[PDB]
């Protein structure tokens, strides 16, 4: 049950209390499972009297080539157990790359305590600095309608799409938020391109009462700006008449939409006067819920760029900036949201997991070994090494954060990252340049529709006979298949070596499927990566998915707005 | 300055600045509204009235594939649309002859007019992105080893491909794919890729026809 | 030796015999039986099925014009028909696609057809013959300095002059007296004067067309 005083009283006691919950995390992740067989390796059996010192003595240090046989042990209908222990109900990947390649990494329902109890925390503290009222709303620009199953029956899954489509999300959320604009089956309609209009058109609909703008991200926040700049004559439109737009091509949705509808002309005369009144539509997100207190998300390191167009959409309204943790581990919250964004820190909430720091002070790199989480300098830069209940133990995540100060005993930590970048040689091409080539060649024949292509990505199913790939595309919007299918043959007539041609000309790998996925769906990969615990070196998005990455995978299948096979071979 | 009395949905207009803009040149478009034909254009083809116009040298150049080759023929240093072998340019002329005839009337057919007339047109159009997608065989593009003559003269036909597909409510690329598939490979090349229009706004030219003539 | 598939009466096949003899290629000669197609026309041309069909060095080169432009830019040495200049090989095209497009729709109408039509088309052909008349300025050919190509295009339809005059009740002569008689100095030419049927057979011919068809 969310309250205010005793959840952040706890959370200070939690805090001073630092060590002997980080110590006693890593008790208890290692009491849950003192069977890994990674372990056995390193010679573990848990308890002992020099139990911490035995971890860091005894067990090296580990990369996502390491892995990501074992978390692929777990996915392919081996439905084996391997590093952390018990087959997770679902499956992780990671920015940047494993050598170009995949990187699995595993979820347990321990991943939504810590997300449940840090959205407690993070909104608990915010509310304290940004009130919202009891029975007002949300335009929450979120997604997470996207859901496949590996080649062994098995579920690997996003951080986005997992928590929302757990059986603990809505009774858990029900407290700490203000409702959602949006029912949930546009928020999970296989269309989140046709449901992000939808979105907006959900955030637009109880505005009044709506108590802040959302997204994990500025960049989210400025894609449906930029776009609610494009539409906003056809939305009037839509609501006006009871009828919802011909773009609209989902029933689901639909017999949403129009369990929603009735005709209504009087707002569409307010609409258009208030739209064009703006100067280059400066300050329209307090134009449109004047009353939010804040805009919400993620705004330090690799997104400070998409601050500012925000920050030109959010007018004077205050941005506040979002905690700092994933799948692959939570490390931080704002309890001091009020804070500016380029002031911005986030603090460590320590039950969460186990996690040590590499020093970078020397030149580049340094050769020195990891110091306890408060044994870290302040001012200095170090690495996360992240050890918890999703896979990683002692792993380095790859990027660099600043601690800046303490909050009590826990320390207030800053990111000025980007890109966890040196890169490998890959497989899942078919070269970067090949893919990105591929893409941009049959995309024109969308651009012929004044639209651009945001964003893409690709898959090898060996489940299959014969196995095909798969590529993804996000884009501005709806239209028709015919368009899409030409499409996917380029795709195909794009990998321009001599190689994919011996093959699928004789057939051997199956016929390219191009699942033509929707908006945001790698803004769901962005939004989920930076804010993922390590530090902002988290960008760099995987291009093509071997059976080793999951976290695009999930979010892969189901809003398979269209999905088609070559029509041409 | 080369300049180019156009019309933002001829595939003829398209054929010239493709032809033009593959090649190098910098130059003018001039948008045409054909109830007031130029001064200039009314000097260049007093009869016709007809475009695409190159004008250089003050010299009026006219008609779609004789503009490409002059588009050839005008800077002969970089880049050629024909192979070296006299045989190889009759093919490609050849086929430059095969898009211009059966091809561009049966289009004609389909998307601007119905019933008994279109259906055959349909079959026409089938028929002809059929041998079409035989002599395309295998190679990226068609007068030679790379971006060809006549590359330029059918590409420009891949934007009206959305208006054939949902007037004649079909699918041209279920029976041709390759030809299709071969179009959207084409429009990489900055040529196409700057000179063309919208197709949606194609359609909706060949929407404006259509109401028009019931 | 080159293989010409042709038709004895066709203006256009004469187009074909006319360039080789111009330039001083040896040549074997086919009559095609339209009716009775022989396998080289079919396995040469499987679509349009249609002469001239010229095959040099095992490889097929279709349609008149595309063939003239064929037998130019195989044998570049002796007799050359278009100008050095990217403009002047223009002009010939935009003028040869002149002569076979509305100058061979009014002439066809002329022999081919009767009543309103035949009157049109009259009207047509003595104006088009007079635009021609016009683009002489007055010239003694049309492609070079000697004998040309839009030249040899258009010396074709001189065979069939005869029938115009025949059918159409007009002096093409009298009207445009100088395009008759340009007809006449490259009748001086044996690529004219052994290349070009009787006009009287051709006089004979296109009438007979016109008792079988109705
Ligand atoms: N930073 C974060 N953002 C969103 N969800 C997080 C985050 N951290 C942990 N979670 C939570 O983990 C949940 C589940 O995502 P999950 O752990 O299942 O995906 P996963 O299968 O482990 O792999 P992935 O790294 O792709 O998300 C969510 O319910 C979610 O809230
Ligand atoms: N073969 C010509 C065909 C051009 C053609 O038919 N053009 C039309 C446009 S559809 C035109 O200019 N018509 C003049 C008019 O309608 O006023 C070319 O490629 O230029
Ligand atoms: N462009 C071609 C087409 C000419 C054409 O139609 N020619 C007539 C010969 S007079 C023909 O072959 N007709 C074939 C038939 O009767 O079907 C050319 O000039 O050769
Ligand atoms: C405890 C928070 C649970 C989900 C939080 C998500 C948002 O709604 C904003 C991003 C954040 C993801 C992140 O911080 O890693
Ligand atoms: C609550 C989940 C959100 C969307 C998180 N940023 C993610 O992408 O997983």
């Amino acid at each position: 049950t969310f309250d205010m005083n005793r959840v952040i009283d706890e959370f200070d006691e939690m805090t001073r209390n630092a060590h002997q919950v980080q110590k006693q995390t890593l008790k208890e992740i290692l009491l849950k499972n003192q069977s890994a067989i990674y372990l056995q390796n390193c010679g573990l059996n848990g308890n002992a009297t020099d139990p911490e010192e035995a971890f860091k003595s005894m067990v090296p240090l580990v990369t996502d080539v390491e892995l990501e046989p074992y978390i692929k042990r777990m996915v392919d209908g081996d439905t084996s157990p391997i590093l952390t222990g018990h087959p997770v109900p679902a499956i992780s990947l990671s920015s940047g790359t494993s050598q170009g390649r995949p990187k699995f990494i595993p979820f347990t329902d321990e991943l939504m305590e810590n997300t449940l109890q840090l959205f407690r925390t993070a909104f608990a503290f915010r509310n304290r600095d940004f009130p919202i009222d009891d029975n007002g709303k949300a335009l929450q620009f979120i997604f997470s309608s996207k859901q496949y199953i590996s080649t062994g029956g098995v579920p690997v899954g996003t951080a986005t799409t997992n928590v929302y489509r757990n059986p603990n999300f809505k009774a858990g959320m029900k407290s700490i938020t203000s409702p959602s604009c949006s029912p949930d089956e546009v928020i999970f309609s296989p269309d989140v391109h046709q449901a992000l209009y939808c979105h907006l058109l959900s955030g637009i609909l109880f505005r009044d009462q709506v108590q802040y703008v959302f997204a994990v991200f500025a960049h989210g926040l400025v894609h449906a700006f930029r776009t609610f700049e494009q539409v906003w004559e056809e939305i009037v439109t839509d609501i006006k008449d009871g009828v919802l737009s011909n773009r609209i091509t989902v029933p689901s949705v639909r017999t949403a939409m129009s369990k929603l509808l009735t005709p209504n002309p009087e707002l569409a005369e307010t609409i258009r006067t208030k739209c064009m009144s703006l100067s280059n539509w400066y300050g329209l997100i307090p134009a449109l819920f004047p009353n939010a207190k804040y805009v919400y998300g993620i705004m330090t390191g690799s997104m400070e760029p998409y601050v500012p167009k925000l920050r030109h959409y959010a007018g004077d309204l205050p941005l506040v900036s979002h905690d700092y943790g994933s799948s692959e581990g939570w490390i931080a919250a704002n309890v001091t949201p009020r804070l500016s964004p380029e002031e911005a820190t986030f603090a460590v909430i320590p039950n969460l997991g186990y996690f040590e720091f590499l020093p970078v002070s020397e030149t580049g790199e340094g050769e020195e070994k990891p110091v306890g989480l408060t044994q870290v300098k302040i001012g200095e830069e170090y690495e996360v090494v992240i050890t918890n209940y999703a896979g990683l133990y002692r792993y380095r995540l790859g990027d660099v954060v600043k601690v800046i100060g303490f909050y009590n005993n826990t320390p207030q930590l800053k990111f000025i990252c980007r890109r966890n970048l040196i890169l490998s040689i890959n497989i899942d091409k078919n070269t970067e340049r090949d893919l990105q080539l591929s893409v941009e060649s049959a995309a024109k024949r969308l651009s012929e529709e004044k639209i651009e292509v945001i964003d893409f990505s690709s898959y090898i199913d060996v489940s299959t006979d014969p196995g095909h790939y798969a590529i993804f595309w996000e884009i501005s919007g709806e239209t028709n298949e015919d368009v899409l299918q030409d499409c996917c043959n380029c795709l195909d007539r794009a990998f321009i070596d001599a190689g994919y041609v011996s093959s699928r000309k004789c057939k051997t790998i199956g016929a390219l499927e191009l699942r033509v996925v929707a908006k945001g769906t790698f803004r769901k990969i962005q939004e989920h990566f930076l804010g993922l615990g390590s530090s902002a070196g988290q960008f760099k998005m995987p291009r093509c998915v071997k059976p080793s990455n999951a976290k695009v995978l999930q979010i892969l299948c189901e809003n398979v707005v269209s999905s088609y096979f070559s029509t041409a071979f | 300055l080369p300049i180019l009395l156009d019309y933002w949905p001829s595939m003829f207009g398209m054929r010239a600045r493709v032809a033009l803009r593959e090649k190098g040149v910098e130059f003018e478009y001039r948008e045409e509204d054909f109830s007031n034909k130029s001064p200039l254009l009314l000097q260049s083809n007093p009869i016709h009235k007809k475009i695409p116009v190159l004008v250089h040298n003050g010299k009026p150049v006219c008609e779609s594939l004789n503009v490409v080759q002059y588009v050839d023929e005008a800077w002969p240093e970089k880049n050629p649309f024909f192979p070296s072998d006299p045989y190889g340019r009759a093919q490609a002329r050849f086929w430059a002859d095969f898009v211009d005839k059966k091809f561009t009337d049966a289009q004609f057919k389909v998307w601007g007019k119905k019933g008994e007339e279109q259906e055959a047109g349909k079959k026409e159009f089938i028929e002809a992105v059929k041998i079409l997608e035989s002599e395309l065989g295998d190679k990226p593009y068609f007068g030679g080893d790379s971006f060809g003559y006549v590359d330029i003269s059918l590409i420009t036909f891949s934007s009206w491909f959305q208006a054939y597909e949902k007037f004649g409510n079909f699918s041209i690329e279920s029976e041709s794919p390759k030809l299709i598939a071969w179009a959207k490979r084409c429009m990489e090349k900055e040529s196409v890729s700057k000179s063309l229009p919208d197709s949606e706004k194609i359609v909706a030219y060949a929407a404006e026809y259509r109401k028009n003539n019931l």
